């Protein structure tokens, strides 16, 4: 029986900043026990400041982006050039996504920017549409690897402040660019030990109110 | 007989230069664009005493930013209204926003042409849409059964419009208050108008940022009409 | 292209008439008269064939009166041919609404549905309408004995006695002279062939000239039936009123 | 997941946890289980969150035009029936929705549609959704009242979640309260489970079980 | 006369007369230009106004980032033909990974426009269009008319008064074609070009339109205080 | 299928077909309807032109849409059931989907709405119809009264008239209706109804109908020997 | 949906410095039948291009004249079909993975995994992969079937990223696919000894060589093998 | 392309004339003489085979044709108009009933079969009415033998005799003084000859008139032996031999 859906592994990161937002992905791409490329970029930018990754089924994520891509195309001819915000893609991500409701997209979807007060902005989204605006997403292979060290090391959940005993939370103090690409690069390192389908090399988009700046670092390799 | 998608000589579709002599027969309706609002205005024209005035409806809200006022053959600018509201609606359905007012008159315009042997024959009323957008602020555009808009500073349309064009030729600046636009639509609706002008044969409205598309009560038209009668006997 | 060629059927004049219906009932005018008549206990048709031949098959022959179900029947004046599209149409639905609700078809339900039909012509489609009237008499456990007429534009209304086709002037105005609420089958079968005797453009009223029907509850207790009436029993009749 | 709505005095208590799960896998704490449909109508989350999201934020654009064209706010029997309607006509293909219809206007008062995806439509005063729907069940029935005051109406609802979410192992995260009344919905803000479960054992003196 | 009711009947000198009237239109229209160099094309575009009150109608439609066209009667007609356009450009991007050859876009609009000119029912469009473009065989101006008749020329001009300004371009052809690597003295012979056409009105801020694209230049339009540097 | 545009513009900017409609209109009997304080009255001429009617079976000019609304009309009588049908079908379509019956006004907007569509649809003819729709919204007990017309535009009235010499009637209603104080009764209602179609209608025999409309689906037709009564105490009066 | 009947089976490519190699057997199997042993594989478009395709062998042709009928129809209207406007190797790919992903779509795939070498009009190597399910990958070396587990890790050893490509002469890279096609037909029950090997270079443009055969192969350690564990004769 | 004539060509005018069927009964009126004579125990059809040109063979051309082994049609007017209709006729003979009832239709139904596709060409789109007129002789168990008339207009009448086209006002006097109910089916084939020479300028011959019959059943047509209720068709052509026997008792 033919079986219209794949695995190309693969892992994304998406967090928002206070006035930026980071949206990772290694660039591994694989079917079963074997790698395809080590370096297939997975993160895209999609114009007016948006960058999107569809991850899981390559095909359906290179359909999904290619037709966002298309959507924000149409919308500046239809609209008078006016500029996509991240929330109205998001919203059109979904109507995407949910045309598909009974033949979906195989992907795990998310899109980073700034929203229209300049506030950095990830969206997440489910194979069928639903979604959210969350401050930290990881998908893919080793999400279930990264999102307790980012709940703990973003969010300082479990961390209270010492000689208080668990009286007084750990203040959730705002995180600088660099030290967001730090704990990106660590959860990218650690989830390379650990799954087999995470490595070779890690690609960053960053987007500021400047634009979009990529960023990329050798992963191991076996 | 002849095609209805026929050319005249001149290079004009004879039915769409048609339906444009039928709206010079229909009721006067008055647009005016300021930096505080638009203000729309229209002639009711009861055909008898006996008609329940408040049951005219030609000014009608599209969405809370756009409203909308008609001239002409009324009944059928109710397709085009429904369309209008399908679409400003869609629109936020599909993007979490509020479409812009020239979005929302070029999805109108574009039903326009869709006639042959689609629809039989053009839509024998014209269009004023007044809205607000935070791109090109307060807005105010004709639409026509040619499927052409022009946005305007102010504009009217109907039986009165090239006697009330020349006035609001006149009278239109740059620095118009909501007020002053409220007394202007009333003179000129007034000057136009074969019946002597009250708050029961005609009828003001205006799209805010603020406040969003309202209809004015009688009661309040009514006062604004009392305050144009003193300003006027004033010189 | 085709638009030439076309004669829009369906189009009011400048009066806010409808030129084919108004063309197709003078069409109907020179159709055979044909005469309704609800007396208390029983409903008359009687119709009149149009100048007829000596070799031509009677006892076979129906070009006037038709069964639509064993309650209800009509008389037709205009186009025959048009008249029997419409009639089996008429049977089919009788049929359907006796399958979906397991009663006979009131009489006016059928009338409506028929009219709708001839309406329907006159509205859309671009073609020409029936140029028939029916005179529809039937009955039903409501409203009993009833008559009806509907005409090519779809247009019906009830009657005690009406006439189609021919003459219709001089007609009614015959039967609303004699006419009476109290009256019976038999007196009603009287009046209809004297109105038929005096309008009709023929020398003589002859029974090779005439077809007739009659729906009596002069069916053994509680039940209506259906008459139409034979060459030598037309032939009978008319001994019998005294016209022959 | 556990959801719930019930009718009182005040107008209406809407109560959500805010877990998603796939599988053992906690995917979300920070989901919205409540969809602002428009300003007056409430919607809950249940059973498949896109199909929940898509067609009560569609159901919203129904409402809106319902309004535009009738100058009236459609009533609750109205709006949950477009949603019925709708859901019934793709019966079959594997919707997944349980859903409440949460409204207060001036012919109906306070009303609550059950919704779900194979038709169901069912007017109520208590409604409770979910995996962890049946706990929820326990704390509402002992201690519903019609005559409840807004305060205590909330903390009824935040307190069942909160029963929820510590027995069910799908619900969890956060306790997200609003309190619909005639003139619109009115948020009551988002609860930490975690939080809110010592709060609510030192304050009460419930859960001896556990040990804090 | 007896051979104008409809598009689908000649005249017996074999005339089509619903497209002649059509080709009337354009002639009604505001005149706009089109002129190009090897590195650049350039619109300009004399837009039109209702009344005093009223905008300008824009004549400037935009199809890909390397491609784009001019109007010159009925505006809603080039809507739907620069919506094919769009289309088509789209197309050919999204399938082979190509942009659409300014000449190839003229064919479509081409065979788009005959299929109007003879069926029963339809009419043809009432609208010229002046296409540019920068592709991989560098710069290109296209002249469409609604016949279906499309040509590449190195310049030309079309609406009310056109013959002035292609007389003048007829005449600089040796010049502005030599415009290489200088988007705004390409843009000023345009200008000038378009000039020969007006008659009581003048070039205003509001009043002039102008587009170009080139080497490395997006197809960008030009309107407001932006035109004000070549006034 | 036929798509000829039947209904288009003329130079002088007019639709003959629907203006055609309206001399449909003109022709067809004359039909009232004056609203009271607490009820509709919708009186209907019934031309004398033909007897030996059976007005037990005789279409009625008056037909219900729901048990709260009510549609009368002028002009050509097959293509008003085609109207009533769909109006009534619409009716139960509301009640099913909005579990509410239609208002007055909603009924008239889509009736009206279907008589616009057959003015700009291709192989269609506008309808030779006006309607009267009047009845009471949903508990409410204020009366309605509505007009449309062939061109579909519709509007709201204290009291109208439609039909054959419905000049002279609206004539009769402008001078002897007041709006501050409308028919306080159903007897005064009726009888000023009764005295509109008096001014055309001939005989005061079996040529007026006369249906009373009141609040919460209380709807009522008036006899021939209770109408005659309002006949001959209008006239008696009038004798002085 | 549908099985594969005739299949072909690896196809092995890789870039070098100055354009790319590709490479395929000419069996076309029938199972485990051997049926067809002259079957050509890799299709070349114009003199920029080589498709190599792999899977179904009717489908196969089926995209052969899909490819002929592209040629064809650029050609139409189009004065510089020989020089700017051109089939690039990009839009050939990029036809061929829109047709794909369509296909399996519709869950009527072609079935087919496709290498599609060439290069391009700036002289940049083109080398990407799409198979039955619209899946599409570039590396610098690129393989399918048998090829991705076998001759991938052999190729690698050449270019093992972006920038051993310019350290890459088409002698070395000729010699590796060569080598890989020799361990190919050692290890795959399913290959053949003849196979075809196109290299396009941006030089010297399309060099096609047909009927290469596997040499230089080592079996001589065979005889020295007897039994499975404990027999001595 | 597409059939865009979507509306009637047959109309009617201000006086109620149908002008496309009056013209089509004028386009009979002006075709060859056809006729029919029931008996008692058969019915017979004939008319002549006016043949275009002697190089011609006339025999390949059947103006009287078998619908159903019981039923035959003869016509006046448009030849192709009434090959068509025959060959439509064959076949509603076996939709709209044989392959419902099992049986052939009787001769009323099939008629009335063939008045609707006539009556259809007078009021759907784009057609023209058929310039014929029908005369259908047949025979059914539970009606007996039958003739009828069936015109452009799809009207139809049963006869006892009648003829159509050329000389039908002469012929059907004629036939009105020779016409009894106690005719045999060799005496109504004696009548058919004499009123049919009358209408025939030329040639008077077995080879220049075509008759058919419907009578007895012919076990000898059936072309199969061994089922006692199949007892063969009673429709049967008169060879050109027969007709000539019969002309000279004449
Ligand atoms: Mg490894």
């Amino acid at each position: 029986q033919f079986n219209p859906y794949g695995d190309n592994g693969g892992t994304i990161l998406g967090i928002a900043g206070e006035d930026f937002a980071v949206l990772a992905g290694d660039t591994r791409n694989i079917t079963d026990y074997s790698i395809n490329s080590r370096y297939e970029p997975k993160v895209f930018d999609c114009g007016d400041n948006i960058v999107m990754s569809a991850n899981g089924f390559a095909a359906d994520g290179d359909a999904l982006v290619k037709r966002f891509k298309n959507s924000v195309k149409w919308y500046h001819f239809d609209h008078n050039d006016k500029k996509l915000s991240i929330n109205s893609a998001a919203r059109n991500i979904q109507h995407l996504l949910y045309g598909k409701r009974f033949f979906p997209y195989y992907v795990h979807t998310i899109i980073a920017g700034l929203d229209e007060d300049g506030k950095g902005a990830v969206y997440s989204f489910d194979p069928v549409g639903s979604y959210e605006r969350e401050q930290c997403r990881a998908g893919g292979a080793a999400a279930s690897l990264i999102m307790p060290f980012l709940d703990n090391q973003v969010n300082f959940k479990n961390q209270y402040e010492p000689g208080t005993n668990g009286k007084v939370k750990k203040p959730l103090k705002y995180l600088s660019v660099e030290e967001v690409i730090k704990l990106v690069r660590d959860s990218f390192t650690s989830a390379t030990e650990r799954h087999i389908q995470v490595g070779d090399g890690l690609e960053i988009l960053i987007v500021t109110k400047d634009g979009v700046r990529k960023e990329f670092y050798e992963l191991k390799r076996d | 007989d002849r095609g209805v998608s026929t050319f005249s000589p001149e290079g004009r579709l004879f039915q769409v230069e048609y339906s444009l002599e039928a709206i010079k027969l229909g009721s006067t309706a008055i647009g005016i664009a300021t930096k505080e609002g638009v203000v729309l205005g229209v002639e009711k024209r009861a055909t008898s005493p006996l008609l329940e005035s408040d049951s005219i409806e030609k000014i009608v809200e599209i969405d809370r930013h756009i409203g909308c006022a008609m001239s002409g053959l009324t009944a059928d600018a109710r397709s085009m209204i429904e369309h209008a509201r399908t679409a400003a609606v869609t629109h936020n359905l599909y993007y979490d926003e509020d479409i812009n007012v020239e979005s929302l008159t070029q999805s109108v315009c574009d039903l326009a042409l869709r006639f042959g042997e689609l629809m039989s024959r053009p839509f024998g009323v014209a269009l004023l849409i007044a809205g607000h957008d935070a791109d090109d602020g307060y807005q105010l555009f004709h639409a026509e059964p040619s499927g052409t808009f022009y946005r305007y500073n102010a504009k009217a349309i109907g039986s009165g419009s090239e006697g009330a064009q020349a006035e609001l030729l006149n009278e239109w600046h740059s620095s118009l208050t909501l007020k002053e636009a409220e007394l202007l639509v009333l003179k000129i609706l007034k000057q136009v108008m074969e019946e002597k002008l009250d708050e029961n044969n005609a009828q003001l409205s205006c799209i805010t940022k603020q406040d969003g598309f309202k209809i004015y009560d009688n009661e309040k038209t009514a006062e604004l009409i009392k305050e144009l009668k003193e300003k006027e006997a004033a010189e | 292209g085709s638009r030439r060629y076309d004669s829009r059927t369906t189009i009011f004049s400048p009066e806010g008439r409808l030129y084919q219906v108004e063309y197709a009932l003078e069409s109907i005018s020179h159709a055979g008269t044909a005469i309704g008549i609800m007396a208390s206990d029983g409903i008359v048709l009687a119709a009149e064939r149009k100048v007829t031949s000596t070799l031509l098959e009677q006892d076979t022959s129906t070009e006037k009166l038709y069964k639509l179900n064993d309650k209800i029947a009509v008389a037709v004046a205009g186009l025959t041919a048009d008249a029997e599209i419409l009639i089996n149409t008429a049977r089919i639905h009788a049929q359907n609404y006796l399958k979906t609700y397991n009663e006979d078809i009131p009489v006016e339900i059928l009338v409506r549905r028929l009219s709708d039909i001839k309406q329907g012509y006159t509205q859309h489609g671009g073609l020409r309408p029936f140029g028939v009237s029916f005179i529809y008499a039937g009955y039903d456990d409501r409203y009993g004995y009833q008559l009806y007429t509907s005409n090519p534009s779809g247009n019906y209304t009830g009657w005690k006695a009406i006439s189609v086709g021919a003459n219709t002037s001089a007609a009614q105005t015959l039967l609303q002279m004699d006419y009476k609420d109290d009256m019976k089958v038999d007196d009603a079968i009287e009046l209809a062939l004297k109105t038929l005797s005096k309008t009709t453009d023929s020398s003589a009223l002859t029974y090779d000239r005439l077809e007739f029907a009659t729906i009596r509850k002069g069916a053994n207790d509680g039940e209506v039936y259906q008459k139409i009436f034979k060459p030598q029993e037309i032939k009978d009749i008319l001994v019998k009123t005294g016209i022959t | 997941s556990t959801t719930l709505a019930f009718r009182f005095q005040g107008g209406i208590i809407v109560a959500v946890d805010s877990r998603a799960t796939a599988g053992n896998w906690v995917a979300s704490q920070t989901v919205k289980k409540v969809i602002e449909i428009n300003p007056f109508l409430l919607g809950t989350m249940a059973g498949g969150a896109a199909d929940c999201q898509f067609w009560e934020t569609w159901l919203g654009s129904q409402c809106r035009l319902h309004e535009l064209r009738e100058k009236e706010r459609i009533s609750v029997a109205a709006a949950s029936k477009i949603l019925s309607n709708l859901v019934y006509q793709y019966k079959g293909a594997g919707l997944s929705m349980g859903t409440m219809i949460c409204g207060y206007t001036r012919k109906e008062g306070p009303t609550i549609y059950y919704v779900d995806s194979d038709g169901t439509r069912l007017k109520g005063d208590i409604f409770c959704v979910g995996s962890g729907q049946t706990f929820a069940y326990g704390v509402l029935d002992s201690n519903y009242k019609w005559d409840l005051s807004v305060e205590d109406a909330l903390y009824l609802g935040k307190r069942s979640i909160l029963a929820a979410a510590h027995r069910d192992a799908y619900s969890g995260g956060s306790v997200n309260l609003y309190h619909v009344t005639e003139d619109g919905w009115i948020y009551h803000g988002n609860h930490d489970v975690g939080e809110l479960f010592w709060k609510v054992k030192e304050e009460e003196g419930s859960f001896n079980n556990v040990i804090g | 006369n007896n051979y104008d009711g409809d598009t689908v009947t000649f005249s017996p000198t074999g005339r089509l007369f619903q497209v002649e009237y059509a080709l009337e239109a354009i002639k009604q229209g505001s005149v706009t230009v089109g002129l190009r160099s090897n590195t650049h094309a350039v619109l300009v575009a004399l837009k039109r106004n209702a009344d005093e009150l009223s905008s300008y109608q824009k004549k400037i439609i935009k199809c890909d980032e390397h491609m784009g066209l001019s109007l010159a009667g009925l505006a809603p007609d080039a809507r739907v033909l620069s919506n094919y356009l769009r289309q088509q450009c789209n197309y050919s991007s999204l399938v082979f990974n190509r942009k659409l050859a300014v000449e190839r876009a003229g064919h479509l609009l081409c065979d788009k426009a005959q299929k109007n000119t003879q069926s029963y029912g339809g009419r043809p469009y009432g609208v010229g269009l002046l296409i540019i473009g920068y592709d991989k065989s560098g710069a290109h101006l296209l002249e469409f008319q609604p016949s279906g008749n499309v040509t590449e020329l190195y310049g030309t001009a079309i609406g009310a008064r056109s013959q002035g300004a292609k007389t003048y371009l007829e005449r600089t052809l040796d010049t502005f074609i030599k415009i290489d690597g200088n988007p705004d003295e390409l843009i000023k012979a345009g200008v000038e070009a378009i000039s020969q056409s007006l008659r009581d009105e003048s070039l205003t801020v509001d009043n002039l339109s102008i587009a170009i694209v080139g080497k490395d230049t997006p197809f960008t339009i030009y309107d407001g205080e932006a035109v004000a540097k070549y006034i | 299928g036929y798509d000829r545009a039947l209904s288009i513009f003329s130079p002088d900017g007019h639709i003959f077909q629907v203006e055609y409609a309206l001399e449909a209109v003109k022709r067809g009997t004359c039909a009232v309807g004056v609203k009271g304080k607490n009820c509709v009255v919708l009186g209907c001429e019934r031309r004398s032109t033909l007897k030996l009617q059976d007005t037990r079976i005789t279409p009625s000019k008056v037909s219900k849409i729901d048990s709260h609304v009510v549609l009368s009309f002028s002009g050509l009588n097959a293509d008003s059931r085609i109207l009533i049908e769909k109006a009534r079908v619409e009716a139960q379509s509301h009640r099913l989907t909005l579990e509410d019956p239609v208002t007055v006004e909603y009924l008239t907007r889509y009736v009206a709405g279907v008589q616009q569509r057959y003015t700009q649809s291709g192989g269609v003819r506008p309808f030779g119809v006006s309607t009267l729709i009047a009845g009471f919204d949903p508990r409410d007990d204020e009366p309605k009264l509505y007009q449309t017309e062939p061109s579909g535009i519709y509007s709201s009235w204290s009291a109208q008239t439609i039909g054959r010499n419905s000049k002279t009637v609206r004539e009769f209603l402008e001078k002897n209706y007041d709006r501050k104080e409308p028919p306080a009764t159903v007897e005064e209602c009726v009888k000023l109804t009764v005295r509109s179609l008096l001014e055309v209608v001939q005989t005061g025999a079996k040529n007026i109908e006369i249906t009373v409309v009141k609040p919460d689906s209380d709807i009522v037709a008036l006899s021939s020997e209770e109408i005659n009564q309002y006949v001959t105490q209008i006239e008696q009066e009038k004798q002085e | 949906t549908q099985q594969p009947i005739v299949t072909g089976t690896s196809v092995i490519s890789m870039k070098y410095d100055n354009g790319v190699i590709i490479a395929a057997d000419n069996l076309g199997s029938y199972g485990s039948l051997l049926r067809f042993n002259g079957v050509e594989r890799l299709i070349p478009v114009g003199d920029n291009t080589v498709v190599g395709i792999s899977g179904d062998i009717s489908d196969m042709q089926h995209i052969e004249r899909l490819l002929k009928d592209l040629v064809t129809e650029n050609a139409y209207d189009n004065p510089l079909a020989d020089a700017e406007e051109a089939l690039e190797p990009s839009y050939i790919f990029e036809y061929l993975a829109t047709v794909m992903y369509q296909r399996r779509s519709k869950m009527n795939p072609l079935w087919n995994a496709i290498i599609v070498a060439g290069v391009q009009s700036n002289g940049d190597q083109f080398l990407r992969y799409v198979n039955l399910l619209g899946v599409t990958y570039s590396s610098p070396t690129l393989a399918t079937g048998f090829g991705a587990h076998m001759a991938n890790p052999l190729l690698r050893k050449v270019v093992d990223r972006e920038s051993d490509i310019p350290k890459t002469t088409v002698q070395v890279a000729e010699e590796a696919i060569v080598n890989a096609m020799r361990v190919l037909y050692y290890r795959d029950a399913r290959s053949s000894r003849n196979f075809s090997l196109a290299i396009i270079d941006k030089n010297t443009g399309l060099t096609f060589k047909k009927n290469l055969q596997v040499e230089n192969m080592k079996w001589d350690f065979a005889k020295d093998i007897k039994g499975y564990g404990t027999q001595k004769i | 392309m597409t059939d865009r004539y979507s509306f009637s060509l047959t109309t009617f005018s201000p006086s109620g004339k149908l002008g496309q069927i009056d013209y089509a009964l004028t386009a009979v009126k002006q075709g060859v003489t056809s006729l029919g004579i029931k008996a008692t125990n058969g019915v017979v059809i004939a008319t002549e085979k006016k043949s275009s040109s002697p190089l011609a063979m006339s025999e390949t051309l059947s103006k009287v044709s078998l619908l159903t082994p019981d039923i035959g049609a003869v016509y006046s007017g448009m030849g192709p108009d009434y090959r068509v209709l025959v060959d439509k006729s064959r076949k509603v003979a076996h939709t709209s009933y044989k392959r419902i009832y099992g049986e052939y239709p009787p001769t009323k139904l099939l008629v009335s079969e063939v008045a609707k596709i006539m009556q259809e060409a007078t009021q759907s789109g784009g057609v023209r009415p058929f310039g014929v007129s029908l005369l259908i002789a047949g025979h059914d168990e539970f009606n007996g033998f039958s003739l009828y008339q069936v015109d452009p207009s799809g009207s139809y009448f049963p006869w006892k005799a009648t003829a159509i086209g050329k000389g039908s006002v002469a012929a059907k006097t004629f036939l009105e003084k020779r016409w009894n109910d106690e005719l045999e089916l060799e005496d109504a084939i004696h009548i058919a000859l004499l009123t049919l020479k009358e209408s025939v300028e030329g040639e008077f011959n077995g080879d220049t008139i075509e008759l058919a019959i419907i009578g007895d059943e012919n076990p000898d047509l059936l072309g199969y032996t061994g089922i006692p209720t199949d007892k063969g068709p009673r429709f049967r052509k008169l060879t050109s031999q027969e007709i000539n026997d019969r002309l000279e008792a004449l």
